[PDB]
């Protein structure tokens, strides 16, 4: 099907996000990495402060911890691989499925090796189909 | 009436006809967030009308003096001719508490609505060249009425803001190394002093209402001058406008708008109490009530005082108080709300000549970090009012400035997060419409027993049927079929009974007719625009 | 191009308006009447919704006036005839000042919705850079006046100009210096109940000066009201605002704000006179800026536990404490005892300073603790203060040890 | 109050019920006897509290009496909303 | 000197250069009596200035208020805050007495 072409513009490629021709698009990785990471500095200084409790504190290490991994792997990027097993009688990828609705209303394809007591027994007349089934 | 001579006469010895017909025929566009500017104008007036009518009953001054006035539950006791004279402008003049409510809720009024315009400014982003001066000057212009309202209420010198005017004190000694200097200057001596509560007037009612009016004006008269930017859309360029008249329609309708302010701060002005100087009685060192808290305007600033932690340095002869950090972050803020246009003129590399504006969609970056400010700057806020907030919706106090702590850091990302995300996918919404059409609602079954649901191309199609994909153009794409019309009514008369058959199918043919002039119009000028650019 | 008087005469009148739009370049796109047919009945139900609000905007008006001049407006207290016409006066006042104006903002802005036509009006810009001959020209004439005027060559005539511009700007805005205030120099003659109005001081300085200062609870008396043939006067002459307290006073788990109360300004007790006039001077040392004092009494079970600091041993006098209301952050009053915490919270930001860990604070952005005076009793039992707190009272300053 | 503690609404207490609040100190409210704050002083407070808990305000609603929070948060939210409707109701939209 | 970048930002930014230069080529006679309402003007501005100083450390209240201050042979009378704080402007401020005379002067 049609569409127009792509293109890129300050380095935001218009498929993964559109109007990057009308306006800031990007904010960079590293920006994000160093915008989390100050913040998570200001997260532990948090700390120190003169307050006596502890609940404070396991809530400001978790959040720092869920902070840092989420740093981690926005700098180090965990991709995997496309799966390539074949389970429960699935096919291979390249296989091409027929229209199995054409095939039953035109009695063709997958439809079309159909006995004479099979045709029968879906209530057609196999007259009414000897004649149009090919040769 | 010989309105013939009127004209004749000033033209004589003016020579004005030419520079009023300018004036007449100047062109304005019309939409609807172009009247959030109008008003903190309006609202500004109002202020300067009641605030003159309060001087004529005020006394600033600190000497004390046993009450004999109206309101008898404080007769007989020591208080300042401040807020002896606030209690009678508000018990023993006639409307006076009336006035004194209409100017307390225009001043809030003020504050949020130049709140709000900043935002459209900032959002749409009319501040970029060659319109720069225009935010420079408007974030003066915000900043100068939040310290006014400040002042202003510093002045009935009731408990409550005597509190406010303590912590200013206290903020201002704590300044390394001139705060003790500073503090003496401003006050005079020692707080509370003699003359700070007439300096506090003079401030408050000539000399920032002065600056203010003056770079008002400055900010209207380079509005004027600059004429308006605009939304993109059917024959607009950079090299136009498109609107509505000075004379006679727009005229009218900031004046109409104009009423309509006044009304609702005069209704406001009577329905609703605000402020109540009489319950809190008058100031007292040693006093202080649990709701404390500024101004709503200000509350930002207490919110910076509570979620700060007791960071102090000892040098080991000075002290560095634990309050200079809240100013550098201030400073910080102020600064950089300021400078945004060089911020982003220089992480962009965008500097030509805008006169068409940006829908926020397409400008996702300063829309995330326009909400992420937004949420820093709520956090702040409910920061400042959350003891009452506790009080009032079951949370832990000490929880509440844990969370406004935390909150400062993981609010604002998550806010640019999601805002970003949103704003690509209407985005994406609005190029689905342009690539295959509105999506009527209707769904039909072909004979195979497929369901498809019925579109709507806004251009062109292939002999296939499918719409040719239309290109982006910065303006908002009709979404449902009510947007081009197909739900309009097509009967005519009152409530109670119709129109008779001849004038109900003449109206609608001329309906017709003017809705069909109107697109052959903007579409010629479409066109035009295109001619133009060659 | 120009049109002659006959040009212009023979034109029509809305032709001549269409070249008064062009003349600023402006265009008017489209253009069309509301209500084209002749008799319309939509025009009449029109000219009825204009007309509903400019009636309730005279209504309203008229309302006002009414409400303005006739409805009793004076105050009265809880009880009395007539309270609720009082407590109304406003809110009519209010109600129908808005429904006046706002119906006369109604009906224009419906007026203008659907009767004045509709219009696209198109102008076209002017601005960015200016057409080059301006700019050529303007820089030719400023350069050329700078030239002409030969101030460039003089440097000596340049460089003493600019000196005496900036000198002469000094001249100008140098009587600035009459705000400027030492905060170190004492304020004028002797020390005060206020102290000596540095930030150093306090009333309780006073002890220094050999005075015996009390501390003394505020009784909260107001002026009194006497009248007799020559009219009605308020005064104060036998009134005591500061009155002496003795130890028995307070149970365990209590607070008393108390404030510095000389023994030259007392009027209490079997030494009391009628006439000895010393409200104004109470007033005065009531509202020290730094005088207010928080006087505890802990229970036994608590001073058991109290932990004291250094050089601040025996400054409590059995169990009651004291210590200063003045917060130690940016200087609220620490008001809030939560007798059974025994932690004394400040209102403003919420600061939690701990009474049984020497006033420490424990919570929120206050990090010193609150300082405290030394207090005993005198001959005749009643409290005083023993000596001076050894710190500065009130928040830090740049000038603060510690 | 800290940590979830807070002076609850003084409304509810009638006049004996003010006055044991007073003399007893309930939980982490401060104990007031007859020799810190006399009978007459202890009068005074219930008039206060309950002329106050009484009259009506003559400026209107009071919203609460809860000062500048509450009446920040009718004109920053209710208050510009009503003028942005006739913003729009006297403007375009896109 | 950098000036071509400062004249090159406003005119870009505001189409200046034909208004200014209509303005500074603006011919006035020369005649001694027109400089006459220049000196009204100047006048009013010193006013400005000075008012605006002297409305620092004026408390305009009529309470009456036993004076004690700077000047001694008025120490002990009662006098309102208006009169006061006027005394205390004519010798508790430094060069306070200058500058209301000027006012007065400027008035004049
Ligand atoms: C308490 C309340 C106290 C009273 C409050 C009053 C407040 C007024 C403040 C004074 C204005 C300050 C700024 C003035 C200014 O910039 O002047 C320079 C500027 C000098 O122009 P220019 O560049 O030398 O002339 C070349 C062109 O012809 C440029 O001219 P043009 O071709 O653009 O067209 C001329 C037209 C241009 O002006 C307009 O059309 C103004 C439109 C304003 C509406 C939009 C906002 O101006 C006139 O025709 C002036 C008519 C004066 C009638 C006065 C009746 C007496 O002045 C004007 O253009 C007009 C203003 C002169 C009169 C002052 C205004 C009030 C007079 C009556 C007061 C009673
Ligand atoms: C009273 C002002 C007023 O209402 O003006 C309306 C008037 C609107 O007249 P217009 O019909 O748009 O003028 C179009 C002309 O064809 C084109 O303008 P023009 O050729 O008649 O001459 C304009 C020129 C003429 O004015 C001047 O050169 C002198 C300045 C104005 C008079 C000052 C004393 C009164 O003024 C400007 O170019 C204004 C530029 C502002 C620079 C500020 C940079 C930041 O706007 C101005 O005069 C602009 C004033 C901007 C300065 C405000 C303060 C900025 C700081
Ligand atoms: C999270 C979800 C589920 C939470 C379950 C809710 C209840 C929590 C719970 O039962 O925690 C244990 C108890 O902690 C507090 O007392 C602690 C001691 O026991 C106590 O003797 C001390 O005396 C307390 O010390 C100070 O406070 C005193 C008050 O008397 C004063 O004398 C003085 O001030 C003193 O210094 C001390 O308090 P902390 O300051 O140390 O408290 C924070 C924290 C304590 O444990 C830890 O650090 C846990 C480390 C490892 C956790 C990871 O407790 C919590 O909340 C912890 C939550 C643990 C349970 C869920 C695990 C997470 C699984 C799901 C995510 C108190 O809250 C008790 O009520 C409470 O039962
Ligand atoms: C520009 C020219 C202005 C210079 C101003 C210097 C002025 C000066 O000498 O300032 C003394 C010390 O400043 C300084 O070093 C600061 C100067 C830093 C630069 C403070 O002495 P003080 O003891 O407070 O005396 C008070 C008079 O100053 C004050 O006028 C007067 O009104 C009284 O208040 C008086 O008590
Ligand atoms: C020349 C202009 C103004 C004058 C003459 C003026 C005058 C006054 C005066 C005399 C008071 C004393 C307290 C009272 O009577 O209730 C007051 C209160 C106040 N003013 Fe202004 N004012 C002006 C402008 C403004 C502006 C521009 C703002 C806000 C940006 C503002 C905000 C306030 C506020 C919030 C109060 C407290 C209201 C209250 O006491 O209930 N004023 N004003
Ligand atoms: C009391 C303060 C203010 C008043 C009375 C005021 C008034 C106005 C008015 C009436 C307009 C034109 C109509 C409209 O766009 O709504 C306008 C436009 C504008 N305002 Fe303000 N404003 C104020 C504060 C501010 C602030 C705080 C900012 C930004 C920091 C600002 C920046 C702008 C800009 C850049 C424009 C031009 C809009 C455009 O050209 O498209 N102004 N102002
Ligand atoms: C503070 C008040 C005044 C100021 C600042 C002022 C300023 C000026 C200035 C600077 C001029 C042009 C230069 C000159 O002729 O000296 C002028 C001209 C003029 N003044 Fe005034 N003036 C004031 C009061 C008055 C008064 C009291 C009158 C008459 C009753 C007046 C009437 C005129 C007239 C008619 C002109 C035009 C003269 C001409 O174009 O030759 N002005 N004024
Ligand atoms: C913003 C403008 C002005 C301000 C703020 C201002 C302020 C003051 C103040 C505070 C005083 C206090 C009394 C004293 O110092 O003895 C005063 C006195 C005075 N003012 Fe003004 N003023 C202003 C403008 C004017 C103008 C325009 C005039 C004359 C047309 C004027 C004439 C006077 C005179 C004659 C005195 C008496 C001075 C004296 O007796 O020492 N003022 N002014
Ligand atoms: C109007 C009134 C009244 C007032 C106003 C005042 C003012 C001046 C204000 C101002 C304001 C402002 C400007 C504000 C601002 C703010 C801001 C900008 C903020 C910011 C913040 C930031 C932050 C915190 C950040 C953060 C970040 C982070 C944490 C990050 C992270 C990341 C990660 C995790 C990664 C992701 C990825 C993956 C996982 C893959
Ligand atoms: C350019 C400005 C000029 C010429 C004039 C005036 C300047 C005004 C300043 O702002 C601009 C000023 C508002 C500000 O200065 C740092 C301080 C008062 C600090 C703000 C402030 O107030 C509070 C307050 O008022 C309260 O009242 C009951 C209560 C408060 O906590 C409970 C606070 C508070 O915690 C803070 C931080
Ligand atoms: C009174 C204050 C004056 C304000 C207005 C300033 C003048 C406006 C034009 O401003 C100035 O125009 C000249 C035109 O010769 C520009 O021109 C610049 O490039 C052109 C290119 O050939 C050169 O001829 C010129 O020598 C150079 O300065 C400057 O970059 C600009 O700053």
């Amino acid at each position: 099907s049609h569409t127009i072409e792509p293109e890129i513009y300050r380095g935001v490629s218009t498929l993964d996000e559109p109007s990057a021709a009308w306006g800031w698009h990007g904010l960079k990785r590293n920006t994000i990495q160093l915008a989390g990471w100050i913040s998570v500095l200001f997260m532990l200084g948090y700390n120190f402060g003169n307050h006596k409790g502890h609940v404070e504190t396991i809530w400001l290490l978790v959040i720092t911890a869920l902070l840092v991994i989420g740093l981690l792997i926005h700098l180090f990027e965990p991709k995997l691989s496309q799966v390539r097993t074949i389970t429960s009688r699935n096919k291979p990828v390249g296989h091409v499925e027929p229209d199995w609705t054409y095939d039953q209303a035109t009695l063709t394809g997958t439809w079309g090796n159909l006995t004479d007591s099979q045709l029968r027994s879906v209530n057609i007349e196999p007259s009414r189909v000897a004649h149009l089934r090919a040769a | 009436m010989s309105l013939a001579t009127v004209g004749n006469n000033l033209d004589s010895r003016y020579t004005m006809a030419s520079g009023i017909r300018r004036q007449i025929n100047k062109v304005f566009p019309t939409h609807w967030s172009f009247m959030l500017g109008e008003i903190a104008l309006y609202s500004f007036i109002v202020l300067l009308l009641t605030g003159v009518y309060l001087t004529l009953f005020f006394d600033p001054s600190i000497t004390k003096v046993i009450y004999d006035g109206g309101y008898l539950p404080l007769n007989g006791v020591e208080m300042s001719r401040a807020y002896a004279t606030a209690l009678d402008i508000s018990f023993e003049v006639r409307g006076g508490l009336f006035i004194r409510q209409m100017h307390h809720w225009a001043a809030l009024l003020f504050v949020v609505s130049m709140l709000v315009h900043m935002l459209r400014i900032f959002f749409t982003g009319a501040f970029r060249r060659p319109r720069e001066a225009n935010w420079i000057i408007g974030v003066v212009l915000i900043i100068l009425g939040m310290a006014e309202g400040f002042m202003g209420y510093s002045l009935p010198d009731d408990l409550l803001s005597g509190v406010g005017l303590r912590i200013m004190s206290a903020i201002i000694v704590g300044l390394p190394i001139i705060g003790t200097w500073m503090h003496w200057l401003i006050f005079g001596g020692d707080f509370p002093s003699d003359l700070m509560l007439d300096r506090f007037y003079i401030a408050h009612v000539l000399i920032i209402p002065a600056i203010l009016l003056g770079l008002i004006a400055a900010h209207l008269a380079l509005v004027w001058y600059q004429k308006h930017t605009q939304f993109p859309g059917a024959g607009r360029t950079e090299n136009n406008v498109i609107g509505i008249r000075i004379m006679p329609l727009f005229a009218v309708k900031a004046v109409a708008f104009g009423l309509i302010v006044f009304g609702f701060l005069a209704l406001l002005a009577g329905v609703t109490t605000i402020n109540a100087i009489w319950n809190l009685g008058p100031y007292n060192p040693s006093q202080v009530s649990a709701g404390s808290q500024p101004d709503v305007y200000m509350l930002w600033t207490d919110g910076a005082a509570r979620v700060m932690p007791a960071w102090e340095l000892y040098l080991g002869n000075y002290t560095i108080p634990a309050v200079f950090w809240v100013a550098v972050m201030l400073g910080i803020l102020v600064v950089l709300l300021v400078t945004y246009p060089f911020i982003e003129r220089k992480f962009t590399g965008d500097d030509a000549h805008h006169n068409l504006l940006q829908r926020p969609r397409d400008v996702p970056v300063r829309t995330s970090l326009g909400v992420m400010a937004l949420v820093f700057y709520i956090l702040l806020t409910v920061s400042g009012g959350n003891d009452v907030y506790a009080m009032q919706f079951h949370v832990s106090l000490n929880a509440m400035t844990w969370i406004g702590r935390i909150g400062l850091i993981v609010g604002p990302a998550i806010a640019y997060f999601i805002t970003y995300r949103l704003c690509i996918g209407l985005q994406r919404s609005d190029r689905e419409v342009l690539e295959h059409g509105i999506e009527t609602g209707i769904i039909k079954q072909m004979p195979n027993g497929a369901f498809i649901e019925v579109h709507q191309p806004l251009g062109p199609v292939d002999d296939h049927g499918h719409p040719i994909p239309l290109p982006y153009a910065g303006a908002a794409v009709p979404k449902q079929m009510n947007q081009l019309g197909y739900a309009e009514v097509e009967t005519r008369g009152g409530f109670f009974g119709p129109d008779p058959e001849d004038i109900r199918a003449k109206a609608k043919e001329i309906e017709h007719a003017n809705h069909i002039e109107e697109a052959n119009t903007l579409r010629a000028l479409n066109e035009a625009n295109i001619e133009r650019d060659k | 191009k120009q049109y002659t008087t006959q040009e212009l005469n023979a034109m029509s009148n809305e032709d001549l308006a269409r070249l008064g739009t062009e003349l600023d370049d402006v265009t008017i796109a489209y253009r069309k009447e509301r209500f084209p047919i002749a008799n319309d009945p939509a025009e009449k139900r029109a000219a009825r919704a204009v007309t509903f609000w400019l009636v309730l905007g005279i209504i309203g008006g008229l309302g006002f006036l009414a409400t303005y001049i006739f409805w009793p407006w004076e105050y009265k207290a809880h009880g009395d005839e007539g309270l609720l016409a009082y407590t109304l006066y406003t809110p009519m006042l209010g109600i129908t000042s808005g429904l006046c104006i706002l119906s006369l903002g109604f009906a224009v802005v419906l007026y203008v919705k659907k009767f004045i036509p509709e219009e696209i009006a198109v102008q076209r810009r002017h601005d960015g850079p200016s057409e080059e001959v301006d700019r050529r020209t303007i820089v030719a004439l400023l350069n050329d006046s700078w030239q002409t005027s030969t101030l460039g060559r003089r440097k000596l005539i340049m460089g003493l100009a600019g000196g005496g511009a900036v000198l002469a700007g000094l001249t100008i805005i140098a009587p600035m210096g009459g705000m400027i205030k030492n905060p170190w120099n004492p304020k004028e003659g002797p020390m005060d109940v206020q102290g000596d109005g540095t930030l150093w001081t306090s009333g309780w300085t006073l002890v220094e000066n050999d005075v015996k200062v009390y501390l003394g609870r505020d009784t909260a008396a107001i002026a009194e009201s006497h009248t007799d043939a020559t009219g009605e006067h308020w005064s104060t002459t036998g009134v005591s605002r500061l009155v002496r307290m003795r130890p028995e006073d307070l149970a365990a788990a209590s607070m008393e704000t108390v404030f510095p109360l000389p023994a030259e300004m007392v009027n209490d007790g079997a030494e009391y006179d009628p006439a000895k006039d010393v409200y104004e001077h109470q007033m005065h040392s009531v509202h020290g800026p730094r005088n207010a004092v928080m006087l505890i009494r802990l229970r036994t079970a608590d001073a058991e536990k109290v932990i004291e600091r250094e050089g601040q041993e025996s400054f409590h006098y059995g169990d009651y404490y004291a210590y200063s209301k003045i917060c130690t952050h940016i200087g609220c009053p620490t008001s809030l005892y939560e007798a059974q915490t025994n932690r004394i919270l400040c209102p403003c930001h919420q600061s939690q300073f701990d009474a049984l860990h020497y006033g420490k604070p424990v919570f929120g952005p206050a990090a010193r603790a609150l300082p405290q005076l030394p207090i005993t009793v005198d001959e005749e039992g009643y409290l005083i203060a023993a000596g001076n707190f050894i710190e500065p009272l009130g928040p830090a300053f740049w000038e603060r040890k510690s | 109050l800290s940590s979830g503690k807070y002076a609850p609404n003084l409304d509810a207490a009638n006049e004996q019920e003010i006055y044991q609040a007073m003399l007893t100190g309930p939980q982490n409210m401060p104990k007031f006897s007859d020799r810190q704050l006399s009978a007459d002083e202890k009068k005074d407070i219930i008039a206060f509290i309950k002329s106050t808990k009484e009259t009506p305000s003559p400026g209107g609603y009071s919203l609460g009496s809860l000062g500048p929070v509450a009446e920040g948060l009718f004109m920053w939210v209710f208050g510009i909303l009503v003028l942005v409707a006739a913003a729009m109701w006297i403007g375009s939209r896109s």
